[PDB]
């Protein structure tokens, strides 16, 4: 909407300053952090489930740190 | 229009072997060419002016809602029908509310109500398109002759000096030769069809300011839209809300203006100036340049006979070169102006090269000033001004030692590789073997792959590398490099390219 | 105010053993209690009125930007400083632009410019808060006496009939007894402190309409905000844009109004009516109700002596019960009105129960009408009206066979479990053992866990189950059920609870 | 913003119709679909990488169908 | 109204033990009850009259199409818009045709055209619905007294004879007692709510004739439909065709009338008579019948004193019984009419039973005729026409040997079991144990399963059995019977039930 | 349509003659036969494929005689 599916960014040609760059680089981190800072309990039980399955070590972490991005913005 | 002081300025080392060489220029940057026996040339974009525009579709980002009306029906009486469905000037919505004897009806539990209301635009958005035959290019071109501090940036003079000229190019007049006078004439060969895809996207206007936007993205805007002229719209509900149906009485309300979200939405869009026409800032344009009739006037003149002077003090270009200004006492003008770039006063052997070959005293009038630039080499040196006791000289550092240049060269190329795509190989002008295939390679390689999963945003593709990396991290020999090329490069670098 | 025809209507089976029993009522729903020797009672929320409000912070969702000014400086001259920094009425931003001799300065490549502009609000948002001592509850209460079709829904009459009353409850007057007259008086015991957390969230107003919003969420709004009264704001840049600095000339522009996004943003907010005060729709309130002084008038009266009639025809409540209207010819009123609910005319043994016990002829005036409801059992039956040849009767189906009831009971509970939390066990009134512990169990269990990772939205938690399921799918025995309880339930059901 | 971190939804008490429910249920699907319908090439190479790693079958799919949600809205 | 000669006629063996017994009657069939000390009773449906009807939705099966118009646009000019979209009286369709310079436009390959045309109904279909309180039942009832050939079928006389009566029953008057005079009075107890589901389906009218159809099926119909009254329709394209767009000129054409397909479509629909009201043919109705006040007049009279005669010769009912007509010479009437049914003239012991108990001479007038029926047993017998020499007798075969009759009854029972569902157990009147549970069993069993995959058509379910059979054919012991019950029965039989 | 999804048959209550019974019983056979009598070549290659797979004998035939009904009316 007016919200989601921002054209940002076309980003062709253009050596210059884009409409809002400073916002854009900062956007994706915050709105996720704000939510995760909120309900950390989520991450706790989340992280556990990663260590549960696959037992190959690091690839387990691959689930978790990934999964932590899932809950933000569904 | 000159290359002086533009934040981004590059040079070109003339390989001889032709009077012609291929170029690509950009909105901001200015290009400067030095090739033997040939003066130094300046070319830069001015702007991109398009003339006539066409209007694909429209949008109403903020709308009004009035004339609420609703018609109830008893249960089992089926759907209600409001007459206002007879006009597209309304949006009708059915509905139903539970029903008692206490209100109006002889059975319990259900009903039908038909809500309708008029629909009208507060203020609306206009898209537009560009037909390629409406394109232009304003390109000024410049050569370094006698200049002062004042006239230099100014276009009025150099017209008279005939050392600079402006012109338009179109697909209708794809190439032009134009006379500088004394130095001869030169020839530009360009490809207006290739500057943009006029059909890659649209001109969009929201309120005042206007924007370039991928026509692709531009369809899926969720909002009331309109046939090109025309009348009345589709999907015109999404600005309205239906409350809970309450007996006969339900209200419908318009959302607040969405105008902000648009501005919010637009990021990659590029500001433009739209009234009757549009002026781009950054152009992308390929051209070829033919230097044959270019020659060197002044070879007649001899050494100048009198003292020199420094009007302005030496200063740096920031691009690795140095300009100074000289005023000259004697009247012998026009005369050839002795200067060089030297290591120690114990040597007269020049080392660096003149930016402008053969500084040229304009006139016999005393105390004229002359603007001249050179490129000293690394470390320490002097600037020899004149010969004999009169000779005065200045001592101008540079810290630039070669290696750091080699790097800042590379990455700059690397950046100029990115976002310039296949065409980026055009810096490799008079190609073949290496350069010609390097564009051929990048052609299908970049024209696919990187652009096939393209549409990624920052971390989206930025994250991918690390995820890819772990594959390269844990893999099998000779499978590694195949996967690794995917992992590193092509991705992380542009991720670093954007810093910011 | 009655329970008639409300879309959501439930009954309560009086367990005797007390004149008191515990209740929880809701905005929409209406509750109806039948217990032996006691009439039938109606209680429902009217609304929630709060009185005095306080204003935490503010927001300006749409702002104006004027008075652009900027002050350049030469390179190496450090940061520029515009005087306007002396006032909070401006936003100043520094900046820098590359610099030639051609413009104004004696060295190349950099500079400093200080841009400032005035900042002002187009239109702004107001938050507000509620202090619990300002709460009210309007609760009407009703008992079934003689009624007509008209008077029934109407509050004017039943006041005179003394069969219904309205009242307010506060933490200041947490419980009240109130007289119905003839039937005696009854006692409500409630807990205004528990209705809401007045501090769980805020009242928010945007333009006209207003909304309840988690004060938690409400802080992190990204937008200009203000100290409570007051003057001038923080973070007031985010409505403005700085263009590319161009020499001395840079422009700053305000974004379009953000008002829409707010409306967009708000979803879970609940519409409210705000002028001086607020009126909620859906309340959540616990109460206890004491019936001792409630008794049955009319036990004196004998059988009515004359023909009956049907003013309105039998019809269904949709909740599983049936109302009819009767008019009565004779003048013997007041007299006791014979009726029952029977299987076949070969039997006079009643089966179902009267909704209203002992229909009561109001007056001796002929052709008065009487409004009466009963609950026939499943299948087929009759309605016996009167005895003797005069007796007329009607034949009213119901399809409702017991099992489907048992289910639609359960899920309805299940729904009423969800979103009613621990308190949902209050339907289990006069608890202990099972019910008391069932609230104790859910207490820490729901007060943690489901609410600890709470803040999920639809698929967010909705997806989780399937992902969880695969764990239950592939697991070890006796580990399965432990994991499975996580997988299914508590999650998917509420995911189904929302359909829609 | 006005866009992201919608209060939607508080959703307490309230048996009634919420401000906009009909939108909300429909929102999250579309703005993702719109984007994925757009550049399907993404999903192709995406799905492959899932089958690459972990070789436990279905848990590989767990990555993919998950990963397909990642690229929408970053 | 009598049971005489109706193609389908059944009897009921009075079990005594009550003056009441339960019945179910049908449109065509007529029921006849013989129970000791009680005369013989006749009850049959007359018809089902419903009074007031309501109109759910409509259909236009044949429509007109006029006022073709289309507006072209050049390529890249987007969608065309015809003004006629401003009215629901048209259907607009966009379109596009490739475009040359030769026609009208400055680019090649595409375009836009907007076709619109007016839309109107040739002739339309009307659905209607029935509200149960509008139901009736005309039931005539009859008892066998003195009759002639003429009066018997005729309703005028038997009114005077008071041996037959017509009446209406509604849910408003669900049961009635009514006087036959001399024999006393009897009591019907019925359940109008259960006759049909008035909401199971709709009354549909197409042109003249009208039809009963399922409610769910009506909604699906693919064709223009309308809100209940009202104006203008949905999906109104499907009667129209768009040709190939040709330059500016495209034509749209209406399909031929669909009226036939409707008639084609309707099969299971049942013909009805619709003007203001409707009259069903086949009713399905449950009733109970109370015989107490029924008694036997005539027990006073003695043997008749004179010769008998045969006006009409003995003849068969086809249901297994035999009627004859007698005229009587003497004047002694009223007198009791001696007759019996005997094996051989060597015996006076009766064997069969009288259809009508105690034939009754009406009057003293000579040569009156009397119509009487009996049921002789199997094989050969005689009809003794009163004792005494003057006794005349006739010899009337029947071939019906007990096993054949029993086998025929079983086949009839299966048909009764089918299409009469659970209710079919009502033939088992004064139930309990066996019969009561047999309806309870069939209840959930038939109310699910057979009706759950119901909606099969002939071979659809007809084929299934054989496919099922092979499962029973090849299976495991104790799995066989479980599968076999699915295979055979419940399916093949109704498949045989329909022959035809 | 007017063609397909005939209400035929409701067939409740009704001991009597239905609107058109004689047609209905005869309908389904003919319109299939007409088509199969037409292109018998279909059935040939059809029947073979049944004998191809499953090799349990009669259950192979189950496919065929079934399959022969498929092609009529798609």
């Amino acid at each position: 909407s007016v919200s989601v599916q921002t054209h940002g960014e076309s980003s062709l040609v253009n050596k210059t300053e884009t409409w809002l760059d400073s916002t854009k680089a900062t956007r994706y981190l915050m709105k996720t952090e704000n939510w995760i800072i909120r309900n950390p309990g989520y991450a706790f039980l989340a992280a556990v489930l990663g260590w549960m399955l696959g037992s190959n070590n690091g690839q387990r972490v691959v689930f978790t740190i990934l999964l932590l991005l899932v809950a933000p913005a569904y | 229009f000159n290359c002086l002081g533009m934040g981004n300025r590059d040079f070109i080392e003339g390989a001889s072997g032709a009077t012609w060489v291929d170029l690509v220029l950009e909105g901001d940057s200015c290009l400067t060419i030095m090739a033997n026996d040939k003066p130094t040339l300046d070319v830069r974009m001015i702007n991109i002016e398009a003339s006539q525009l066409a209007e694909v579709r429209s949008y109403c980002y903020h709308a009004s809602v009035t004339d609420i009306s609703t018609v109830a029906r008893c249960p089992m009486t089926g759907e209600a029908h409001n007459e206002k469905r007879a006009d597209s000037s309304y949006v009708c919505k059915q509905g139903f509310t539970d029903r008692g004897w206490g209100n109006g009806c002889g059975l319990f539990g259900k009903g039908s109500i038909d809500t309708c209301a008029k629909f009208s635009c507060t203020s609306k958005a206009i898209g537009r398109t560009i037909q390629p035959e409406n394109i232009k290019y304003e390109v000024g071109i410049f050569v370094h002759g006698t200049t002062t501090s004042e006239n230099h940036g100014n276009y009025s003079a150099q017209v008279g000096a005939s050392q600079a000229a402006k012109f338009t190019v179109t697909p209708n007049a794809p190439s032009i030769t134009l006379k500088l006078g004394d130095y001869g004439e030169v020839t530009l060969d360009c490809e207006p069809r290739s500057g943009l895809n006029t059909e890659a996207f649209y001109v969009m206007t929201v309120g005042s300011k206007s924007f370039l936007v991928h026509r692709e993205w531009f369809h899926d805007l969720a909002l009331p839209w309109t046939p090109p002229s025309s009348t009345a719209w589709r999907n015109r509900e999404l600005l309205m809300e239906f409350e809970e149906a309450h007996a006969t009485k339900q209200s419908v309300v318009a959302l607040g203006s969405q105008e902000g979200g648009l501005h919010q939405a637009l990021a990659g869009a590029i500001v433009v100036e739209y009234s009757s026409s549009v002026k781009l800032t950054s152009g992308h344009l390929k051209c070829r340049l033919k230097m044959d009739k270019l020659a060197l006037k002044g070879t007649t003149y001899g050494m100048c006979t009198g003292k020199f002077s420094f009007a302005k003090n030496p200063a740096d270009t920031g691009h690795g070169t140095v300009v100074i200004e000289l005023s000259y006492s004697g009247s012998d003008g026009p005369c050839k102006i002795p200067i060089v770039s030297v290591a120690s006063l114990n040597d007269m052997t020049p080392v660096g090269r003149l930016v402008t070959v053969n500084p040229f005293v304009a006139t016999s009038s005393a105390n004229s000033k002359v603007l001249v630039e050179m490129e000293p080499p690394f470390g320490d040196s002097y600037i020899v001004v004149g010969r004999g006791d009169k000779q005065i000289n200045h001592h101008w550092h540079k810290a630039g030692s070669t290696l750091g240049k080699a790097f800042l060269t590379t990455l700059k190329g690397a950046q100029r590789l990115a976002a310039l795509g296949d065409t980026a190989w055009d810096f490799g002008s008079i190609g073949g073997v290496f350069n010609s295939i390097g564009k051929a390679v990048h052609q299908v390689f970049g024209g696919a792959f990187r652009t096939l999963f393209g549409g990624m945003s920052w971390i989206t593709q930025g994250l991918m590398g690390a995820l890819l990396l772990w594959m390269g991290v844990n893999a099998r020999d000779r499978s590694i490099a195949l996967a690794f090329l995917a992992t590193g490069g092509v991705l992380l670098f542009l991720a670093t390219n954007v810093h910011a």
